[PDB]
């Protein structure tokens, strides 16, 4: 949908491959930077699947960008700092891809706290077996393998939706005081009940 | 107080269990539940628990007193899931959240 969007997968790609690399270049014999998904993703949305198999080394990485915005490179007398600005879509499972019931819920994800602690929004889903479910989901599977475009109802056209949100963007709101107060007061019950706040 | 000892025998298969695991993971339902009135202290939940004990449905494992509080005592339950479920449902007036609870 999103023309401003990368798409990559979790172990195949490297530090170097996500933030920036440091390559000497063959003609000038001296080095340049060669950018990464993160920078070539400005302004848009990089999504991360099987996020768990990604090794420590990497996410510290990817931890300046997460929250700071930008990226800085301090190596090989090379020095510079690069925009970030980007949005991160992660997919995961949980630990032996099964949601044990019997263990907590903080040793159900293997993440670090500050990477746990920089997501906004933090979903995780939980299959259950009920034939409702199973019957709605089975209707839905067939129905689009045999029925596959008579059976898409679409209140609005995907173009009418960028171009909606593209008007949309631009805008910027202001806070209201009875917003303000409600928000202080919403945040004072929150926090005063893992995933920290 | 039957449907958390339900669920702690289907958790861990086959073990027994004390007081404070049942208040536990009762009040970690009734706080899951936004504001449902079911705000209880441990007296009135303990003193559930002892006519439990009375009408002879948990029975202790080896017997003892005085080294051993009616707390943290190895209960066992006496009773299969399917009875628990035909009575739930002849149940008169069961609520709707005690029943999905009892499903989840």
């Amino acid at each position: 949908f999103s023309p401003r969007a990368v798409y990559t997968s979790g172990k195949a790609s490297s530090a170097a491959g996500l933030t920036a690399a440091v390559v000497r270049d063959e003609e000038s014999h001296e080095f340049v930077i060669e950018a990464g998904a993160l920078m070539l993703a400005d302004n848009g949305v990089c999504c991360i699947d099987e996020f768990d198999k990604m090794d420590v080394r990497d996410q510290v990485a990817i931890h300046e960008a997460m929250e700071q915005q930008t990226i800085s490179i301090t190596k090989a007398g090379v020095k510079a700092t690069l925009n970030a600005r980007t949005s991160i879509l992660a997919a995961a499972n949980p630990i032996s891809g099964h949601y044990d019931r019997s263990k907590s819920l903080k040793q159900n994800i293997n993440l670090s706290a500050p990477i746990m602690s920089r997501f906004d929004l933090f979903f995780i889903l939980v299959d259950e077996c009920n034939e409702v479910t199973d019957y709605a989901i089975a209707r839905r599977i067939v129905d689009l393998h045999s029925r596959i475009e008579e059976s898409i109802d679409r209140v609005y056209s995907l173009d009418d939706i960028r171009r909606y949100l593209l008007f949309a963007r631009q805008f910027k709101p202001k806070i209201s005081k009875e917003s303000e107060d409600f928000i202080v007061e919403q945040y004072k019950h929150l926090r005063q009940r893992s995933w920290r706040i | 107080l039957i449907i958390a000892m339900k669920h702690l025998n289907d958790i861990y298969e086959e073990e027994p269990f004390n007081f404070q695991m049942v208040y536990n993971e009762f009040q970690k339902f009734v706080q899951r539940k936004a504001h449902s009135v079911y705000n209880f202290e441990k007296p009135v939940v303990m003193k559930a628990f002892e006519h439990l004990q009375q009408l002879e449905l948990i029975k202790p494992m080896e017997r003892t007193s005085g080294n051993s509080q009616r707390e943290y005592q190895l209960m066992k339950l006496l009773l299969d899931n399917t009875q628990i479920m035909n009575a739930l449902q002849k149940y008169p007036n069961c609520p709707t959240d005690v029943r999905q609870w009892a499903t989840s």
